RNA sequence: GGCCAGAACCAGCCCUUGCAUUAUCCUGUGGGAAAUCCGGCGGGGUGCAAUGGUGUUGGCGA
RNA sequence: CUUUAAAUGUGCAAACAAACCGGCCUUAGCCAACUGCAAGGCCGGAAAGAAAAGAAUUAGAGGCACCAAGUGGGCCUUCUUCGGUAAGCGGAGCAGGCGAUGCGGAAUGAACCGCUUAGGGAUAUGUGGCGUCAAAACUUAUGGGCUCAUUCUCGAUACGUGAAAAGGGUGUUGGUGCACCGGCCCCGAAAAUGGAUGACGCUUAAGCCCAAUUAGUGAUUGCCCAUUAUUCCUUUGGUAAGGGCGAGAAAGUGUAGCCCUUCCGAUGUAGAUGUGGCCUGGAGGUUAGGACGAAGCUUAUGGCGUGAGCCUAAGAUGGACCGGCCUCUAGUGCAGAUCUUGGUUGGCGUA
């Protein structure tokens, strides 16, 4: 009353095929990395973030002058 | 019939290389139906001997050898076959013909009636003929006499496939059906 | 008959003949950054910090580095699809990997024909097939024939 | 250009005949390939062999 | 041209893959006079395998 | 009656020698009368190419 | 048990969110320090966009979700195997099949061999064959050898369903100055209804092992048979592709398809979905029929549709009601449940 195989299997894996693994560049989270050097991180992105404010007004500045 | 081998030539190497700059070249005879098998047997025997596989082969040259001029002549053919529980054997046989292909081919249809021995379980070692006073058999020995002579008997003389009837007249060459 | 973390490992985790020992110094001094391709293969020396038996032979890339440990991602068929595991082990567990070193080298030479080309020098004259034919000239010349000594 | 060819090759093949050497041909380049089976108990890898070489039915012919 | 084409799949040119890659499969008939045996390499007396330029001879029955 | 037959014509489709290699070859001039056979010298047969239409003549149908 | 160690395997990489080459900005992150290393950006440059060396190929559109069915007794075979004396026995690994599937062959067989399936022609093949049954050598050859078998028994289509040690006849083979060692045949070889190379029969085979294709005459394929291949006609559906807007043309999912051309696929159990798809009782509308005959009923009554079905004809039937189309609605389709009720029936002019 207890029976196990694996005779099938492969051929049901592969119907919709074995699917090949996602791009490293994406889901790419640091969440579980090393502390220390994540919250350097985080300040460094925090300035960038007001640099690219800064570099968008310059250029709506120029645009509407010239 | 024509015989249904060939007499072929294959001449070859093995592909050049740094351990091996200048190769051997080797001089093939084999008979076979067609050059591709005529090739395959060449290679085998390389392989077989020479440690050389034809991956890493090259082949100069195939060619079919031309025979002589139609004469009776006897022809000893060396040969050597394999069977199971017997090992390999070697077996010498005079043959009578009228070239060397039609000996070889003979000595094949022999072989194939009396052992059950196959084309690719045999191998042919050497052929030539030989003069009429080396015959050490009677059976073809008596061939060259001077006085032979035979009558035909028991001839099964049938008609031309144009003229076979079914039923014709007991007495008469009249067909009835046919 | 049982499902141990380390079981039917009795080849698989075990030393090279007359090749025991602890790592050695080179091993420690290696340098691994985030992002490099590194190799799993286990030392049975150590004992801290293995990993378990299927990533035995698996290459990934790293995405975390501590003070003494690496984190490697590696891939996983699981059924259907294929998963993306993350796993924790010590520095002495993992080698530097020589899997992009043809294209790093054809990255290189492509630059190198580019500056020769820019600067003005000859280039080496091109390789030739071995696949095209000509005229044989043999040293030694035999007869392949099977002999009566042969069997 | 064909006859060309074909002539030289001629030439080169005496010249060595004549001084007892042997000539070497160039390998051949392409091959032609026909499917002599039918489509029934064929091994997954063979069958994605057949199908990136385009002979999914009999007597189907590529280069 | 047609000539273009049949230069181009001869002599292994430069557009080889072009020409072959735009054409479809070839569908030929059955070779008139039969087989051998399908079942055994051409070597052994059937009909699979490589056979060199004796392939001619096979395919001028079926084109 | 395009109801049934015969012949004819268009289109399409099925069928129905050349040049390479020619030599372990060809041909004259000690052994077993001659031939088969073995050394000397001289002269030279198989891989590619060449159903659709457009009328006509009878039968049956008053 | 062990260094040595395969064949078949198995992970990663092979230029467009990547990587390369020199400014600059930010961070303490590391270091005694930095202009060194780490991290995130801005700016500028190069780019056989991946050469040559056997240097890929594709009937090669990537990614992401939502809702739900059936199934959860399997079995056979090839190789690998553990238990068991063994087994048409129990347990596993890899793959292919049957289940869910016919068709052409093995005389017959779920699973072997070939091939895989819209409705039809022609041509050619696969497996298997060419003495009759039974299409094909009207018993082919201008091919070579071997074999005689007196009551289940000479042989003679694998999977698979007839046998061992030992011993002898006819054709041959090592050795040599008799021994052995193979081909065919005989002995070894004993059961219960009468019987099985499928049957008859066959021996100058219609048996066995090789080999041919009209025969030493000279290029190429002896011939017979598929739901397969090629080609032609018709249907149906597309992840469909183009064109147009004397009888004819509707800006169009689906029809009696708006019209024309073109290419590809078509089997299927449990199961899913679609259909200007068929049918039955009633309701809101619209258009019609009937005493010059409604519904119902009968059929060698034809016509139309792949089909469910629709329509006409005749009644030497009947005597008062009812059809089509668009919406709405439901107690809406029967061959079988030891189905329910009513009628009939063979056994039977019998016991
Ligand atoms: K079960
Ligand atoms: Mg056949
Ligand atoms: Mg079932
Ligand atoms: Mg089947
Ligand atoms: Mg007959
Ligand atoms: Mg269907
Ligand atoms: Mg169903
Ligand atoms: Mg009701
Ligand atoms: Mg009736
Ligand atoms: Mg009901
Ligand atoms: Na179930
Ligand atoms: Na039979
Ligand atoms: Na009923």
């Amino acid at each position: 009353s207890k029976n196990h195989t694996n005779h099938n299997q492969s051929s049901k894996n592969h119907r919709n095929g074995i699917k090949g693994p996602v791009p490293l560049h994406l889901h790419n989270s640091k969440r579980g990395s090393w502390l220390p050097a994540l919250v350097n991180a985080r300040r460094v992105r925090k300035h960038n973030q007001k640099a690219a404010l800064k570099k968008r007004r310059e250029r709506i500045a120029a645009f509407a002058a010239k | 019939v024509k015989p249904h081998l060939r007499h072929y030539q294959v001449v070859g190497r093995e592909s050049p290389s740094e351990k091996n700059p200048e190769p051997t070249v080797y001089k093939f005879e084999v008979f076979a139906p067609n050059f591709v098998v005529a090739k395959s047997r060449f290679w085998r025997m390389m392989r077989v001997k020479n440690k050389v596989k034809a991956t890493h082969g090259d082949v100069l040259s195939c060619k079919v050898v031309k025979d002589a001029k139609l004469v009776a002549r006897n022809y000893l053919v060396d040969i050597a076959y394999y069977s199971q529980r017997c090992g390999y054997t070697r077996m010498v046989k005079e043959f009578r013909d009228v070239s060397k292909t039609g000996a070889v081919s003979q000595a094949y249809h022999d072989l194939a009636s009396r052992h059950r021995a196959r084309y690719h379980n045999i191998e042919v070692l050497n052929v030539k003929s030989i003069p009429d006073h080396e015959v050490k058999h009677l059976s073809i020995a008596q061939y060259h006499a001077p006085n032979l002579s035979f009558p035909l008997l028991q001839r099964r003389t049938k008609a031309t496939r144009k003229d076979r009837a079914i039923f014709v007249k007991k007495n008469t060459k009249r067909a009835v059906v046919a | 008959h049982s499902y141990g973390y380390k079981s039917g490992t009795r080849h698989l985790f075990a030393k090279k003949f007359r090749k025991h020992g602890v790592p050695s110094v080179s091993t420690i001094l290696t340098n691994i950054k985030v992002g490099d391709y590194v190799d799993v293969v286990a030392d049975s020396a150590v004992r801290e910090g293995m990993p378990h038996k299927y990533y035995h032979g698996r290459t990934g890339i790293v995405w975390n580095v501590t003070p003494r440990g690496v984190g490697v991602i590696i891939n996983k068929p699981v059924r259907t699809r294929t998963l993306r595991k993350r796993i924790c082990v010590r520095f002495e567990h993992v080698r530097k990997s020589r899997c992009q070193e043809a294209f790093k080298a054809k990255e290189h030479q492509f630059q190198a024909y580019l500056a020769a080309k820019k600067a003005g020098k000859a280039l080496p004259p091109l390789q030739k097939s071995s696949r095209l034919g000509g005229i044989v000239r043999p040293k030694n010349v035999e007869v392949l024939a099977r002999r009566v000594a042969d069997y | 250009e064909y006859r060309g060819a074909e002539k030289k090759l001629v030439t080169l093949r005496r010249q060595a005949a004549s001084h007892g050497n042997y000539y070497l041909e160039a390998k051949p380049k392409v091959a032609v390939v026909t499917r002599i089976r039918g489509i029934a108990k064929v091994n997954p890898k063979q069958r994605k062999i057949l199908q990136l070489l385009r002979l999914r039915q009999i007597f189907n012919t590529v280069f | 041209c047609a000539e273009d084409m049949v230069n181009q799949i001869y002599t292994c040119g430069k557009h080889f893959r072009t020409v072959t890659h735009g054409m479809w499969p070839f569908k030929l008939a059955p070779p008139a006079g039969g087989m051998r045996q399908k079942r055994r390499h051409f070597v052994e007396g059937g009909d699979y395998g490589n056979r060199d330029t004796l392939i001619n001879r096979f395919l001028a029955r079926m084109i």
